[PDB]
């Protein structure tokens, strides 16, 4: 044989509030 | 950390076609980040949670499959059909949660959309939603974590308890079952 | 494009915060007054104005995301400042909370309108005013989310 | 009178660009 399980995304819990950088 | 307060964000890293090719080759070169991985097979998508260096998910989602990695397919380290658990070594780059040791009853379920929903523990493997949600809101979230207030792993979401398409409670796999599984094997 | 639940806003005289909850960008009346909010298409008028609750709201602006209201009833709160600092606060009443670790007043300055979150990261209320003793903030006044919901229903 | 202007934004989860 069967195909593999594949990572198609992720969820991050360790991020903290941040000021969005102005590009 | 993971809490105080618990917040989460999601990022998509692969499209449909890329997922299929990667599934066949079993070779995944994408960089890994985060505690929870959004995973997919040919027929379904769900979550896998890293705890203590092990990437855990539900057997009903992963079956006996290997996981695609930079070095090719990786065989599962643990498998427990009865407990509905599977585990692979945590991918390089991932970050692990650690089991809860505070015995709190106030839980927080993290969905595949990175929403955090409060859950009150009612038993060893069940908890009720403080605010019920349609079952669609939980679809694809199995294998995701239920955290304590301190952001430590209390269990993994297994299945919702629904009535007329409305999720009122959730069945989950307590961390204890993970240890039992690691010793079994 | 990444979206924020919290906006850092300002008038000619002051700078403070706004928080998006339920498609509405909320802030303190003592900060915004009856002012409109800027937009690429011109000034947008307030959708809600509640002088008594010291609350005002506009439609959520572009680049914003709405925060979910708290439904767990926890008393463990977390205030987010304009500097993105997180301050643990213990709920002491409907609209009152005490800092676990008091801070100099300057640390909270310009944060009114910001959110107080629960352990799940949901909105318990909006920071209204610091409660000070000789330059040290030991507690805070806040607008419970319930008031926001009520204001809307009105 | 002057408008309230948005001078910055905060993302609670820390999600990066
Ligand atoms: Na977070
Ligand atoms: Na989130
Ligand atoms: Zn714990
Ligand atoms: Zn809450």
């Amino acid at each position: 044989k069967k195909g593999c399980v594949v990572i198609v995304g992720r969820i991050v819990l360790s991020g903290k509030p941040a000021i969005i950088p102005k590009k | 950390q993971m809490g105080a307060p618990i917040t989460a964000y999601a990022q998509q890293t692969r499209g449909l076609l890329g997922c299929i090719i990667t599934s066949l080759t079993g070779r995944d070169k994408n960089q890994v980040e985060g505690e929870v991985q959004i995973v997919s097979t040919a027929t379904q998508t769900f979550l896998a949670t890293c705890i203590n260096g092990v990437c855990w998910t539900v057997y009903h989602g992963a079956g006996t499959r290997t996981i695609a990695s930079p070095k090719g397919p990786v065989i599962q380290m643990y498998t427990n059909v009865d407990q509905d658990l599977v585990g692979w070594p945590a991918p390089q780059g991932s970050r692990s949660l650690t089991p809860c040791t505070c015995g709190s009853s106030d839980l927080y379920l993290v969905t595949r959309h990175a929403d955090v929903i409060p859950v009150r523990r009612r038993g060893d493997s069940r908890g009720s939603l403080l605010s019920p949600r349609p079952i669609s809101y939980l679809k694809g979230s199995a294998g995701g974590p239920l955290l304590c207030p301190a952001g430590h792993a209390v269990g993994l979401f297994r299945a919702a308890v629904c009535t007329r398409g409305v999720a009122k409670a959730v069945d989950f796999i307590p961390v204890e079952n993970l240890e039992t599984t690691m010793r079994s094997g």
